[PDB]
Formats: C-alpha cells, sequence, structure tokens
C-alpha cells in the first residue's frame, strides 16, 4: 500500500532522540506524517531534509541554541519564546513528542503537518506560498481558517495550515474543502 | 528558514 511505501521512506527521513522518550507516541507522529503524499516525502529525501523528533525544548538542540529568547514572528504579545515552542520547520523540522495535538501550545491543527508542510513548501517547492499565484488565493481565502492574526497574515502559514488540514484525515480535508475551496483546489493540483 | 506553528 502507498501508506507502507510512505512509511519506509519516513523511515530515512526521521530521527529518534537519544534516551527516554514516548516510543508510541513518536511513532504515532511517523503515522500522521505518512499521510502526506509521496510525491513529497520523496523529495525530502532526496534532499537529506531529517524530520527530528525530540524529548525536550528545541532551544537545547545545538542548532537551536540562537533561537533561546526570541520570539517567533507572529508571537508576539504571548509571552513565549522559541524556547517554549513546541515544533519547527522551514529548512529543517524539529518536534517535540506529545506535542501534536491542537492546543499542546499552540493552535495548529497538527504541529507535526504544520511543521513539515514548511519544509515541503522551502525546500520541495522553492517557497510557492510567495508565488503570485498562491497570494492571490491567499488573499481572498487566507482569514477563512482562523486565526487571522496569524495565518491571514502570513501567507507561509496559511500554507502551511491549509496543508495539514488537507493530508490529517478525512475530516481536515472536508473542511478545509468548504472554507477554502480555491486553497484546495491548488494544493489537489500541486499533487499532480 | 525558521517558521514556527500557530500560536
Amino acid at each position: 500500500t502507498t501508506i507502507q511505501q510512505n512509511k519506509d521512506t519516513l523511515s530515512q527521513i526521521v530521527v529518534f532522540p537519544t534516551g527516554n522518550y514516548d516510543k508510541n507516541e513518536a511513532n504515532a507522529m511517523v503515522n500522521r506524517l505518512a499521510n502526506i503524499d509521496g510525491k513529497y516525502l520523496n523529495a525530502l529525501k532526496q534532499n537529506n531534509l531529517k524530520i527530528k523528533l525530540l524529548s525536550g525544548k528545541l532551544t537545547d538542540e545545538k542548532e537551536y541554541a540562537y533561537l533561546k529568547g526570541v520570539v517567533p514572528k507572529g508571537w508576539e504579545g504571548t509571552g513565549k519564546t522559541w524556547d517554549d515552542v513546541p515544533g519547527l520547520g522551514g529548512s529543517t523540522v524539529a518536534l517535540r513528542i506529545g506535542f501534536s495535538n491542537k492546543g499542546k501550545g499552540h493552535d495548529a491543527i497538527n504541529l507535526e503537518l504544520h511543521a513539515t508542510a514548511h519544509a515541503i513548501d522551502h525546500i520541495v517547492l522553492n517557497d510557492i506560498s510567495k508565488s503570485a499565484q498562491f497570494k492571490q488565493i491567499f488573499a481572498k481565502e487566507g482569514r477563512s481558517l482562523g486565526n487571522v492574526n496569524f495565518l491571514g497574515v502570513y501567507p507561509a502559514e496559511f500554507f502551511a495550515e491549509s496543508f495539514a488540514y488537507y493530508y490529517l484525515n478525512q475530516d481536515t480535508n472536508s473542511k478545509l474543502k468548504s472554507a477554502c475551496p480555491q486553497t484546495y483546489s491548488f494544493l489537489q493540483n500541486l499533487a499532480k | 528558514e525558521v517558521n514556527p506553528p500557530v500560536p
């Protein structure tokens, strides 16, 4: 099955932490990532993009120590810094095990899909969220998924959250189709 | 580049 293939592809991309961690939940996070279209996963593998699962704070990792005390873009006024943020995506991907669900230090529909969508946007699709095509779709529908002061202002964030809705499960996929039809069709064609 | 989740 395609999901099995995607899980095999992910076995070459996911990095598990050393020490004690929740192995069952880490597997659950991988299983949810396996719903992403294989074309994107294969491209992540080809670019040697690693999806790092973490048992501690992001900024405890050497490569993110420079973000200690830094307030993420769009997080102004939350009183939180990258030290408190459970996931990160872009040129890399890093995710705290156990914080997948909405409300676990974030309000994304799913942490690992949102973060990985950033890496797909930036690495695989050469920042398509900044393209003129997407900006026109973002201008119309970017305030239709809630969190309008964040998703409605940053097209890369609207892309990542829409991507997460599309691939998390059938319920969120349907919700995106109803709320953001042009975005839905855009993602549908993106995978062709 | 780095991007956070939804606050």
